[PDB]
């Protein structure tokens, strides 16, 4: 099957800019207020997220220094410690990982 | 290595800065300073015997009158004229989509000839004299937008102005002309006039991993 | 004696020419320097002009996110109007509604739709009979209710509002809030406040309690449009940040003699913080309650 | 090709009279030979037309286009040089009055199809327009009303003459 | 029609379906903490639950035993899971996971999630908080609260 005739633009502009078409303006959107930025209600915001993240990569390329090979995971649990302080009574039998700065605020 | 090389009219320094004395405006080696501007002086009647420095003020002052009147009317060749290239970018650059509204109302007291220095003759071939003059007038200024709104300024309210002004001749150029080279501000200033709109320096961007520090 | 009109007018023009003789003793622009310290946006410097800037200014300058919802003004830990202008160099901090601890934004909305309420009982009831203000009491959020004492006509002493007149109470404070009218301030003079608020014996002695509690006996006065009123402190930006809004109850007070004093208690919720039906039904019904100070 | 919109934003204006409304700023820029289709950036640029320019910027951060994200880096260069050029006393009190996109120089390479057959493959580019205008958005168009409706009604009905006669 | 059909279709097969949430169960278990697209996110973490279950169920048992081996590819975190993740969640019963939403994929714009056993050593995600008590409602309904309490 072939187009009978040439579709013209009047035709062509209302199929084309009919409001389905069109994009919707989203009403979602909300200023994350940790850091003042643009967030969606049911997303976590990208600027926290990434934060964590490179922090988060920060601490796992330390774990892999310190388990050195493959096929080594601990049968221990695992504690972050920073500059500055001594490992708790409570976190004595914990594999420590070691972290050159300071406790990031919103780790606790 | 072409032969041909860049004949400069101009340089964009000054030679041996006449620091501002304090208190100059507050108030309504003397000799050494004396003997080093006069050298100059025999130096610029020596590669022209026809320099009254008695003369020069009244110059200096129209130079300066004129030229500011070439920047109200944008009279770019008339610039070019009695301002010198170094002096031309950063007078015309930051109003080129500006209107300007310049006036002279009156000298508060005759303009003085404070400084008189000499280039050296290795200068590719160009021997080159500068006169700093110091000038105290009465003058307007109302800067407006690229829509016409004013920017900086009063219409009709004139103030009063203290400069520095230094002004340069290539000697060695048989055109050559006393040019307005710089303006030395003090450092002892008084601060400016206020802009009439709102400024906000943002403070510093941050990175996801990076933390702020005060 | 003046009628209700005139007055209006009269206050209106003492109001204006106040505000521009403040503006005459600042005639010169001059920059300010104000550190916006808040946790978004860290470190951040305005250039304002002095006794012209405002903080709706500083958030106009950020982003329009920071209009719509900074609702107070932290001037040097001060809780400042975000109209009001700001005078030193200084170091700013917006608060919303929806913050870690709300109260200072809380007390601001809660002042300001008692205003809100006692204009509208001022300009509803008729010009045949009397109607004076006394004062709105500084009464807790935990209350449910803000209320407003007025002194009303011995023609009326046994009237009792009803449920339409309630309703109609509360469509005019509608109208208000579709008018949309900022919340203007001005610190004013003891003295000022005096001969504006001269034909009230009640509001005289509120400016005077205000005059004797601060040193510089310098209060506070809020207009929205034509009303004008003592305030106890700092407002909200405009009569629009209220969403829901009802005059609930008309209650008199335990001394009848020698004048008597009706409570008007209302209830309000912004639009940040608009609820359901059925929860704002449950506020009405706690409204409509009982509130003592 | 043709760059009258940057002289647009070269063009210079007379001073004002201190009598006359402030006429707003307006602001011009435009991103030229862009790898998308001129269509789906019609499709982003109707969805920003009239906004302010902080909505615009959100509703642009949250949609899912490569165009989406084009058009976010020309809006803030374009409110970067508002409030660093123009005089816009503040970077958010602008808004989009237009906002459209053009087309731009294409390339033609060869589609091969079956048997000996061939098409022509069009790697198509675009520009993208905006004007910012100092300001608060303008209110839309409230809808008609029936009372409106009635009095246009009214209006024509009283518009009537007596045709073909004296 | 797909009436009461709780299981997506996902890779090549029921094969693939099954091999794909196993990898994803054992990066998760591995890493703790791991990002993916939010449908294979959603199964692999009931399978998470239930393997965290039979962790508990613990290592002497053979049904257990093989359960893990078969789940877990590496075969030292077999170990891990028994002697760590058990004991983490030996007071809990059953809220072992957290998923959550981030944004989307830079490259197809996939809905994305990122799913962690909870406790854990990593820095903590930015959760979602309910709003503060001494919100304007919050003191309000707090109110009526205490009025309700009072009445009654
Ligand atoms: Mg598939
Ligand atoms: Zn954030």
């Amino acid at each position: 099957a072939a187009p009978k005739n040439r579709r013209t633009i009047e035709v062509n502009r209302c199929r084309r800019r009919n409001p389905q078409k069109l994009i919707k303006v989203k009403n979602n959107i909300d200023v994350c207020p940790e850091c003042g930025h643009l967030k969606q209600k049911h997303v976590l915001c990208a600027y926290c997220y990434e934060k964590v993240c490179k922090e988060t990569a920060e601490i796992r390329r330390q774990i892999g220094k310190q388990e050195g090979g493959p096929f080594k995971a601990p049968t221990i649990e695992t504690v972050v410690l920073y500059t500055g302080e001594t490992p708790s009574e409570q976190d004595q039998g914990k594999r420590i990982i070691e972290r050159d700065r300071k406790r990031p605020s919103w780790f606790t | 290595k072409s032969d041909r090389s860049i004949h400069l009219a101009c340089t964009a320094g000054i030679f041996d800065a006449y620091v501002p004395p304090e208190g100059d405006a507050r108030i309504s080696e003397r000799m050494k300073k004396t003997m080093a501007s006069q050298v100059s002086i025999r130096r610029i009647k020596d590669y022209d015997a026809n320099f009254k420095i008695k003369d020069f003020p009244e110059k200096a002052k129209d130079i300066f009158i004129e030229a500011h009147l070439c920047l109200n009317n944008s009279d770019h060749d008339r610039l070019h004229t009695l301002v010198t290239e170094h002096c031309f970018p950063d007078m015309t650059w930051d109003i080129k989509y500006k209107t300007v509204r310049w006036s002279f109302v009156e000298s508060l007291e005759p303009s003085h000839v404070v400084q008189v220095r000499c280039s050296s003759m290795m200068n590719q071939g160009n021997v080159y004299g500068q006169i700093t003059v110091r000038m105290h007038t009465r003058q307007t200024l109302a800067i407006y937008d690229r829509f016409g709104r004013l920017m900086y300024g009063q219409e009709d309210v004139p103030k009063d102005v203290l400069e520095y002004v230094v002004f340069e001749k290539q000697l060695t150029n048989p055109y050559g002309s006393w040019r307005m080279h710089t303006k030395i501000v003090p450092p002892w200033a008084p601060p400016k006039q206020p802009i009439l709109k709102t400024v906000m320096i943002p403070g510093p961007q941050l990175k996801p991993e990076e933390e702020y520090e005060e | 004696q003046l009628s209700p009109t005139e007055l209006t007018e009269m206050r209106n023009d003492l109001f204006n020419k106040e505000k521009a003789r403040q503006l005459s003793l600042t005639p010169r622009t001059e920059k300010i320097e104000v550190k916006h310290v808040g946790k978004t946006d860290p470190g951040t410097v305005f250039v304002m002009n002095k006794n012209i800037s405002t903080p709706y200014s500083c958030a106009m300058h950020l982003s329009e996110w920071y209009c719509r919802k900074s609702i107070l003004a932290l001037v040097d830990g001060q809780p400042w109007d975000m109209y009001k202008p700001l005078t030193k160099s200084c170091e700013i901090k917006f608060l919303t509604f929806k913050d870690c601890d709300p109260g200072e934004v809380n007390k601001a909305y809660w002042r300001s739709c008692a205003m809100m309420m006692g204009c509208v009982i001022e300009r509803a009831f008729k010009d045949e009979y009397m109607v004076n203000l006394v004062r709105a009491p500084e009464v807790p959020v935990i209350s449910g209710a803000f209320c407003y004492d007025v002194v009303l006509d011995s023609k009326l002493d046994e009237w009792m509002p009803t449920k339409e007149n309630l309703r109609s109470f509360t469509k005019d404070a509608h109208a208000l809030i579709y008018k949309d009218l900022p919340f203007e301030t001005l610190e004013v003079e003891a003295k000022v406040a005096l001969e504006i608020f001269q034909h009230s014996k009640y509001k005289v002695d509120f400016i005077e309690e205000k005059a004797s509690q601060n040193p510089e006996r310098i209060v506070k006065l809020h207009r929205i449009g034509d009303f004008i009123d003592v305030s106890e402190g700092p407002l909200i930006p405009r009569t629009s940040i209220c969403f829901q809004y009802e005059v609930s109850a008309v209650h008199n007070l335990q001394p009848t003699q020698p004048s008597l004093i009706r409570r008007f208690q209302g209830v309000s919720l912004p639009v940040h913080l608009r609820a359901h039906f059925t929860i704002w039904d449950k506020l009405l019904e706690r409204s409509r309650k009982m509130v003592t100070e | 090709i043709s760059r009258k919109w940057e002289k647009k934003n070269k063009i210079v204006y007379p001073p004002q009279l201190p009598g006359e409304p402030r006429r707003p700023a307006e602001i011009y820029h435009c991103r030229r030979q862009i790898k998308y289709s001129k269509d789906k950036m019609w499709y982003l640029a109707k969805l920003i037309r009239g906004m302010s320019i902080d909505q615009a910027l959100a509703q642009l951060e949250f949609n899912d286009k490569k165009g989406a994200k084009i058009i976010k880096e020309v809006l803030l260069e374009a409110q970067d040089m508002a409030v660093r050029d123009h005089n816009v006393e503040f970077r958010s009190n602008l808004y989009i009055a237009e906002s459209t996109s053009g087309r731009g120089q294409c390339l033609k390479r060869i589609r091969y199809h079956g048997r000996g057959r061939f098409g022509i493959m069009e790697k198509v580019y675009c520009h993208y327009f905006v004007k910012l205008v100092e300001g608060p958005p303008p209110p839309p168009e409230p809808p008609k009303t029936a009372v409106a409706h009635a009095k246009e009604y009214i209006q024509q009905l009283r518009s009537r003459t007596i045709v073909h006669t004296l | 029609i797909s009436h009461g059909r709780v299981f997506r279709r996902m890779g090549l097969g029921p094969e693939s379906r099954i091999h794909l949430l196993r990898n994803l169960l054992t990066g998760l278990v591995r890493h703790e903490r791991i990002e993916a697209p939010w449908a294979r996110v959603d199964e692999m973490r009931g399978y998470a639950e239930k393997l965290i279950d039979y962790g508990k169920l613990g290592d002497t048992n053979e049904r257990a035993m093989r359960m893990a081996d078969f789940w877990l590819t590496e075969k030292d975190l077999i170990p891990k899971l028994f002697q760590v993740l058990a004991p983490r969640y030996k007071d809990q019963t059953g809220g072992y996971t957290r998923m959550l939403q981030i944004p989307n994929r830079s490259l197809d714009r996939a809905k994305m999630a990122v799913i962690e056993y909870k406790g854990n050593c990593l820095p903590p995600l930015p959760l979602p908080r309910r709003d503060s008590h001494l919100t304007l409602l919050n003191q309000l309904l707090q109110g009526l609260r205490q009025d309700l309490r009072q009445s009654q």
